[PDB]
């Protein structure tokens, strides 16, 4: 984590080699706790995989942000575990996916008795022991997602909540950890989400094409600036 | 069935209406020549395979 | 009262011409001349000119000669020469009328009754408009204040006949920009305009302190013009307004992203052409 | 007499800061991005048999990407400036 | 006397102030946009008249030098600005 | 009464009626009534097509002026009751007459048509090329002004 701060990655280096640094730098990321920034790293580096070249590569890769992605409380893509090279890899962490997505927490412990042992091996032991102490955040996400305005005794009751104060407590540190967009209104007990507001309407579409406009500026200059005319 | 535009509350029981805004057939076309030089892209994989 | 003074190239060229030649040797102030042009359902088109020698005395603001029979015979070759020119005002280099105009513009006016003073400000060369057109006036001034002679203002622009306009145009044909603009021929527009609009509020602001220091007397009107210009700002940052600006800028956004990256393709795509090319080249080589 | 010449054909500065009608732009725009639709099918058509639609999509490009640009850059200045 | 970004006026201050009833303020304000001395509009769900001027007025030495103050200020945004606009685009501007 | 018509402001049925009433149906020796307005049935009908035509009037001159007016001030401002009120409403909007927005929900009888966001930015930079251009009609004249106060 001290180089990557201090040294900088050449952007005009290979593919490959921009991936190899972006998967450990997503696991750095994802060891600091800075799980979001190393969730978009470890996408980056799937997205610039060789194509169909790597395969252990490929596998570690979708292991290590599967796990990350059920950090954050999203449930992954499902694709994932049909693919003919990455059905076995990642068998294991289809059961604990499907096991924290169920919410049974058994079901992830027996996971972790069976194939946990093979985390150790996989080197991720440390972030699955995180998402079993982490597995709330998940259900609060989807609480979020489906209802608007649901009482703090629902959210207590649809996630095996014992207490309406542990509900209060645990909305309140995911809504501040940046995973809900809600608000408690304490005074009668219920969790309003941010209304949705136009964001067409809003500057974000303008941000999101400045990006994209600079990056095809970017690309134009790349491509213009070779030329490779032979003498 | 897509006749008089208008969306009914039943929350408090209303039918508003409005004038159903075109469609903006600049970002059709916008997504119409996305695909087409997606399309583009995929021929252009066709081709640099020659090194 | 006129709408407009179309202002030929040929007039502002005599000018400069005449004043050039008086000011070699004689050097003086504002050089008069009568200006001739055709009219039209209200707006005036300024089309030839020709200098009356004329002489001023800095004293008593009133002691100058502009001849009489010169004008008028002036005049007579001029109307032999080409017959739908008629006398439609005069002109002066002097960046600033004199006391002494008003006198000039009422003898124009006995050969013209609507006769309109065009100041063509030959030696300085700034913004634009180098020609302003100003038509004498006379009323009780409605609001009870004594009556003078006053020259009101009518505005002025510079258009071309055909023969002037290729004459003008091969006359640069070495600093004329692209009329299709283009990117960097807007932008200076813009900065253009923004020099301009400034250049227009300091001349407001400076008359506004002489007003307020007493240096010149409060108008009364006019001024509440120009109140009623402060009154018209758009009042930005309204929440209808945010929202429909943003609504168009992102839908400009858009095209100019989907534009940006039809080029970028067309790059790629003749990157990999060049390379294609350039690799066939090396292998054939052999 | 040079420059006094030039001034025949000198936009006056209220026009620097004019803004074409709304109304026109959207519809110069769609119409522009109509044809450039039709340009790519022509374009991918002439690439993938290859083995002028691409002169005629960088002039569209260019005519785009100015009049949105000047447009948009007209209002900003338009926003900053009137208050 | 309106800051001339609240332009909007409420019933109670006209009320208080013309010393009339609410239910007068709207027939003044029609009256006096029907003669010509004022073109806003009327709401009534919240009865705050909307308002724009085209009929100007008589200015004062005070009045004037707290007008030209603000066209101080909007000399120099617009100088700003101009600047900002050039210096950011030195290389396009040619 | 000819005058009234003609300007643009709201007349009340009732002042009206208070006003006019004897003198246009009644009438005396000095004011010879006509049967235009009378007693008769087709008077009567006559009568009602006048209040009828009052009561537009009045809509067309509460368009051009009002915005959002609650359906309540309508209908006192019409003398009429509030489904009489709505009822010529709807029937004025249906024909096309007049352009407007009954929200029974709330009473809000909106007149404005929706504005887009390119009308809206039209209307700014229309108010933008008039300020610049008497801008400089306002630079021209005060050049004029210190030209001449010299």
């Amino acid at each position: 984590e001290k180089l990557v701060s201090k040294s900088v990655f050449p952007e005009q280096a290979n593919n490959n080699e921009w991936a190899r640094y972006l998967y450990y730098t997503g696991r750095i990321k994802a060891i600091q706790l800075e799980y979001s920034e190393a969730r978009r790293t470890m996408t980056n580096a799937l997205r610039k995989a060789p194509q169909h070249t790597a395969v252990g590569f490929k596998q570690t890769v979708h292991k290590l942000l599967i796990v990350v992605e059920l950090l954050l409380g999203e449930i992954p893509d499902r694709l994932q575990f049909r693919q003919p090279s990455l059905k076995r890899s990642l068998m294991p962490y289809f059961l604990l996916t499907q096991a924290v997505r169920t919410g049974n927490l058994a079901k992830f412990n027996q996971v972790l008795d069976q194939f946990g042992e093979k985390f150790q091996a996989d080197g991720t032991y440390t972030l699955i022991i995180r998402l079993r102490h982490n597995v709330i955040k998940t259900g609060v996400r989807m609480i979020s997602l489906s209802y608007s305005r649901i009482s703090l005794a629902d959210i207590a009751q649809k996630l095996q909540l014992d207490s309406p104060e542990d509900a209060e407590f645990i909305v309140a540190k995911a809504i501040r950890d940046g995973v809900i967009e809600a608000s408690i209104n304490h005074e009668k007990g219920y969790v309003q989400s941010k209304e949705m507001i136009d964001i067409y309407s809003t500057r974000e579409p303008q941000l999101a094409f400045h990006q994209r406009i600079s990056f095809c500026l970017d690309i134009h200059n790349m491509s213009v600036k070779a030329m490779r005319f032979p003498p | 069935d897509k006749k008089f535009h208008g969306i009914l509350d039943q929350g408090e029981g209303v039918l508003i209406i409005f004038d159903e805004p075109p469609v903006d057939k600049t970002y059709e076309a916008a997504l119409e020549t996305i695909q087409n030089m997606s399309k583009v892209v995929d021929s252009l994989y066709n081709k640099a395979k020659k090194l | 009262a006129v709408q407009k003074v179309v202002v030929h190239p040929l007039v502002l060229l005599s000018v400069v011409d005449h004043f050039n030649r008086i000011g070699k040797v004689g050097n003086q102030k504002r050089v008069v001349g009568v200006l001739l042009g055709s009219w039209q359902k209200k707006v005036l088109d300024v089309s030839n000119s020709f200098a009356v020698p004329f002489d001023e005395d800095d004293k008593d603001d009133s002691v100058w000669f502009l001849d009489h029979d010169y004008l008028e015979n002036m005049y007579g070759m001029f109307k032999k020469v080409n017959a739908r020119e008629r006398i439609v005002g005069w002109y002066h280099t002097g960046p600033k009328l004199h006391k002494n105009d008003i006198a000039i513009n009422e003898l124009m006016k006995r050969y013209c009754p609507n006769s309109v003073l065009v100041i063509i400000d030959v030696k300085p060369k700034d913004l634009g408009l180098p020609t302003e057109a100003y038509i004498s006036v006379e009323e009780v001034h409605d609001d009870g204040t004594p009556t003078s002679k006053t020259f009101e203002h009518v505005t002025s622009e510079i258009g071309a006949e055909e023969a002037e306009e290729v004459g003008v145009e091969h006359l640069l044909r070495d600093i004329k920009d692209t009329t299709v603009g283009t990117l960097s021929q807007r932008i200076t527009n813009q900065v253009h305009g923004l020099k301009g609009l400034n250049s227009k509020l300091l001349d407001i602001r400076s008359y506004l302190e002489k007003v307020a220091t007493g240096k010149l007397p409060i108008n009364h009107q006019i001024i509440y013009q120009l109140q009623d210009v402060f009154n018209l700002l758009p009042d930005v940052s309204l929440q209808e307004f945010v929202k429909a600006f943003y609504l168009k800028t992102n839908d400009q956004m858009v095209v100019v992203y989907l534009a940006s990256l039809i080029r970028s393709v067309v790059a790629l795509h003749n990157l990999i052409n060049n390379k294609i090319a350039n690799r066939d080249a090396e292998k054939k080589e052999g | 007499e040079q420059k006094m010449l030039l001034n025949l054909h000198k936009k006056s500065w209220m026009e620097g800061l004019t803004l074409q009608d709304y109304s026109e732009h959207c519809k110069h725009n769609e119409s522009v991005v109509k044809e450039m639709l039709e340009l790519a099918k022509n374009y991918n058509k002439a690439v993938e048999e290859e083995d002028d639609p691409k002169r005629h999509l960088e002039e569209h490009v260019d005519v785009l990407m100015t009049s949105n640009i000047v447009q948009c850059l007209a209002a900003m200045l338009d926003t900053v400036v009137f208050k | 006397t309106r800051p001339a970004n609240h332009r909007q006026l409420t019933f109670e201050e006209i009320a208080k102030s013309a010393k009339i009833t609410v239910n007068e303020v709207e027939l003044l304000v029609m009256k006096a946009l029907s003669v010509g001395l004022v073109k806003g509009s009327i709401d009534e769900v919240d009865k705050r008249v909307h308002m724009t001027w085209v009929q100007p007025r008589v200015l004062d030495l005070q009045q004037i030098k707290g007008m030209k103050d603000r066209l101080e200020f909007w000399c120099t945004d617009v100088k700003s600005m101009e600047m900002l606009v050039e210096h950011q685009a030195h290389d396009i501007l040619t | 009464l000819l005058k009234l018509f003609t300007t643009m402001e709201l007349m009340r049925w009732s002042t009206l009626v208070e006003d006019y009433g004897m003198e246009l149906r009644k009438g005396s020796l000095e004011s010879p009534a006509t049967d235009v307005f009378g007693s008769t049935e087709e008077g009567e009908k006559r009568w009602k097509d006048l209040k009828n035509r009052v009561v537009e009037h009045n809509i067309r001159i509460m368009a051009k002026y009002y915005t959002r007016i609650t359906m309540k001030r309508m209908a006192q401002l019409l003398d009429l009751s509030v489904d009489e009120s709505e009822a010529f409403l709807s029937n004025l909007v249906v024909n096309k007459t007049i352009f407007a927005k009954v929200d029974r929900l709330a009473g809000i009888i909106n007149f404005q048509r929706p504005k887009d966001p390119n009308n809206l930015l039209n209307d700014w930079s229309q108010k933008l090329n008039s300020l610049m251009s008497l801008v400089n009609k306002t630079t021209h004249l005060i050049a004029k002004e210190e030209m001449i106060h010299n």
